[PDB]
Parts: structure tokens; C-alpha cells; sequence
């Protein structure tokens, strides 16, 4: 069907979302060359579950969701079926039977700043784990103790979103990684 | 396992006002899309407006701008469509709909007619 | 599951080794396998991966000098290391995971690990 999938709007976007407010775009009814994308030198992870990456060529009759966001390098492992941790539990959860692809690349050149980039946030606390592909963008004070919070920080009442550091001198595990997750809709 | 109950509907004179209600129950998510589409007899479904429950994002079809307002009561999992300045060409069945997995923050890229959950639908008839 | 390395040793500049990794409790239809290295006091880094479809991926520092291959009859993974440079001195580790194809140079995406063998290039 000749019309090219606009994957550049996803991968080459200049802004990426915070992981708690992860971005979802629809790609559908288009053709691509998956190897232009797969062979990119920047990527360090390009993993496909229950699908071959060649299935990204022929999207002529298929709807794909592209989810994107920034996390720390040592958290990329959590963007996978069956994982636990702050990111899988409280920010972005894949289902146990995920079929799709997970792509990640070190973005220190883009997303770190000399004094520290504090723009990217993650959710540190939640009363229960996220369901698959659930988004929680609430900003209510998290009550960790027995005293009600009344809307402001307290001794054990915490604002639930925390900023990543992203200092360009961070170890690689602490550097920012951009992540794209590709999955199918019906 | 999401259920939608819709309220409102009826006959209205041209230039008048009507408000529709859609309450989502069951296994809803922390935030998700709700919206309306409409269908006149003999024509195709058409998206009217959408809102991101839990957020502030809204989107309006061109035919709704400056006349309809979509809003929410998050604690009641309920969306509202206030229709002002109604015209005869607004006569249609109106359906509310909900989608837990919609694109976001650009919720305008998916019609509510494509959403997974649909309400029963209510007749709105605008005369003159 | 267990993974057994062998083949390490010591060479001079431009020399070659061939590492091998024999799998035991590994019966996975779709998988990705890899080689990782760790220099003293440094973090463990990926060098090469191969999936159950034969797709290979190499770190930039080794492309053109190292070749990863898999013997499915023998359930053994190989790393042919040519052109060795002093920079290549490290403990090298075989690793393996299950259920996805493609590549990842990230050690923590692999659930199964080998003992590691020493490669010195002087």
C-alpha cells in the first residue's frame, strides 16, 4: 500500500514523555522497512515478543500503538512481561502475554544537562500496581503513614512524582534511555 | 468488563439546549478516554467530542466547536456533553463510548466510534 | 538451566581466541543469547548477541573482528575473537534469555549466566 508509516514522528520526536505520563501514538495502514529501524546504530535493545520484527513491514491492514517515554538505563529491564520494580509496578506495565516489540537507546546526549535535567519524572508510590497499559497521571499527595495529608507534603505524606537526575556524568545505568514499545490493537 | 449507562436525550427546538450524561462502571482505569459519536438514519457514524477522564484533554469535531462542551466528574467516572445552539442537522442517535487504551495526549486521532465500549444510544431530535 | 564457558586464555596483539558456551537445561524454541565482558573495576558490557532466527548484533568496538554463532545440534554458543587488542582484556560471560527475538546489549535483560572465562591480550 506504498504510503510510509510515520515512525519518525515517534522515534525522532525531540521531546519525549515522562514515563508516568507515557505517550501513546497510533500507526496504522501503512508500509515500512523494519531494517532501517532495526539496524539503527543508536539502539541497544530491539526485542520482539510473540512476533517477528519483519511483521513491521506490512501494516497495510493493521493498527499499531507506539508508546514512548524516558527512564534510567538500569530500568529498561523492567519494560518486559512479568517484571516488577517501580517502573513496572507504578509507571508503565506490559501484560504477561505481551506481543510486540521493545526498543531502547541511550539518550544522554539529548536528555542530560550540565546542571541536571529535572524535567523527566517517575511515580514513586501508589496504593496498588498498574494494570497492563494503564496510565496514572494523578498528582494526589500519597499518604504513607497514619495521618491524613490534607493536600500538602507532610512528615509521611509525599508528593508521588520524583524527578530523575540525569547529570551527563552519571554512570550508564543512571543515564536517560528513550524507550519505544510497539504493540497491536484490534 | 466496563459498562456505560447513558442519560438524557429527547426533542429540542432549534436554538435550544440539551445535556447528555455517560457514567462508566466496572473495571475502568485510572485515566481513559470517553466520548460520543452520532449516527443519522442512512448515514455513517461520526465522532462528536472526546475527553480524557483523569486529565484535561478534550477534542471536538468541527461540527461541534463553539456549540458543544464536553466535561467530566472524575470521582463519579462520568462525562457530560452539553449541546447548545442545536440545529436540525444535529438530529441523530447519540452514543457514548469508552476506551481504556486510546492514544494520548493526542486523543483527537481516534474516533469514539472505534472505541471498544459503546452505550445503548439515545435519540436527539432537533426540529425547525 | 546452566551455561558452561571454555576457551579463554592469553594472546598478544592481533591474535585470536574462540570462546564456547555449552547449554544444559536449555530447551527454548525462541530465544536470544549473548556474550558480555567486564574489565576489572568496570561494569559488564555487551559484545554480541544472536537470536533463534540467526539475527546477529555487535557492539561497535568489536564489529568486524568478532563473530558470534550458535550450534543448535550441540546446544553450544561460540564467539570467534580475531584481531585482539589490549582493550579486549576482560572476563567474558555467556548469557541467555527466553521468549523474545532480536537483540539487547543490556546484561540485565538476560536471566541465565555463565561462570565467565578470562581473556588477556598483552
Amino acid at each position: 500500500c506504498t504510503n510510509l508509516c510515520p515512525f519518525g514522528e515517534v522515534f525522532n520526536a525531540t521531546r519525549f514523555a515522562s514515563v508516568y505520563a507515557w505517550n501513546r501514538k497510533r500507526i496504522s495502514n501503512c508500509v515500512a522497512d523494519y531494517s532501517v529501524l532495526y539496524n539503527s546504530a543508536s539502539f541497544s535493545t530491539f526485542k520482539c515478543y510473540g512476533v517477528s520484527p519483519t511483521k513491521l513491514n506490512d501494516l497495510c491492514f493493521t493498527n499499531v500503538y507506539a508508546d514512548s517515554f524516558v527512564i534510567r538505563g538500569d530500568e529498561v529491564r523492567q519494560i518486559a512481561p512479568g517484571q516488577t520494580g517501580k517502573i513496572a509496578d507504578y509507571n508503565y506495565k506490559l501484560p504477561d502475554d505481551f506481543t510486540g516489540c521493545v526498543i531502547a537507546w541511550n539518550s544522554n546526549n539529548l536528555d542530560s544537562k550540565v546542571g541536571g535535567n529535572y524535567n523527566y519524572l517517575y511515580r514513586l508510590f501508589r496504593k496498588s500496581n498498574l494494570k497492563p497499559f494503564e496510565r496514572d497521571i494523578s498528582t494526589e499527595i500519597y499518604q504513607a503513614g497514619s495521618t491524613p495529608c490534607n493536600g500538602v507534603e507532610g512528615f509521611n505524606c509525599y508528593f508521588p512524582l520524583q524527578s530523575y537526575g540525569f547529570q551527563p556524568t552519571n554512570g550508564v545505568g543512571y543515564q536517560p534511555y528513550r524507550v519505544v514499545v510497539l504493540s497491536f490493537e484490534l | 468488563q466496563v459498562q456505560l449507562q447513558e442519560s438524557g436525550g429527547g426533542s429540542v427546538q432549534a436554538g435550544g439546549r440539551l445535556r447528555l450524561s455517560c457514567a462508566a462502571s466496572g473495571d475502568t482505569y485510572s485515566s481513559y478516554c470517553m466520548g460520543w459519536f452520532r449516527q443519522a438514519p442512512g448515514k455513517e457514524r461520526e465522532g462528536v467530542a472526546a475527553i480524557y477522564i483523569g486529565g484535561d484533554n478534550t477534542y471536538y469535531a468541527d461540527s461541534a466547536k463553539g456549540r458543544f462542551t464536553i466535561s467530566q466528574d472524575y470521582d463519579k467516572n462520568t462525562a457530560y456533553l452539553q449541546m447548545n445552539s442545536l440545529k436540525s442537522e444535529d438530529t441523530a442517535m447519540y452514543y457514548c463510548a469508552a476506551e481504556l487504551f486510546c492514544p494520548w495526549p493526542d486523543i483527537g486521532t481516534m474516533s469514539p466510534a472505534e472505541y471498544k465500549y459503546w452505550g445503548q444510544g439515545t435519540q436527539v431530535t432537533v426540529s425547525s | 538451566v546452566q551455561l558452561q564457558e571454555s576457551g579463554g586464555g592469553s594472546v598478544q596483539a592481533g591474535g585470536s581466541l574462540r570462546l564456547s558456551c555449552a547449554a544444559s537445561g536449555y530447551t527454548y524454541s525462541t530465544y536470544c543469547m549473548g556474550w558480555f565482558r567486564q574489565a576489572p573495576g568496570k561494569e559488564r558490557e555487551g559484545v554480541a548477541t544472536i537470536d533463534s532466527d540467526g539475527r546477529t548484533r555487535y557492539a561497535d568496538s568489536v564489529k568486524g573482528r568478532f563473530t558470534i554463532s550458535e550450534d543448535n545440534a550441540k546446544n553450544t554458543l561460540y564467539l570467534q575473537m580475531n584481531s585482539l587488542k589490549p582493550e579486549d582484556t576482560a572476563m567474558y560471560y555467556c548469557a541467555a534469555d527466553s521468549g523474545w527475538v532480536g537483540y539487547s546489549l543490556d546484561p540485565y535483560q538476560y536471566n541465565y549466566w555463565g561462570q565467565g572465562t578470562q581473556v588477556t591480550v598483552s
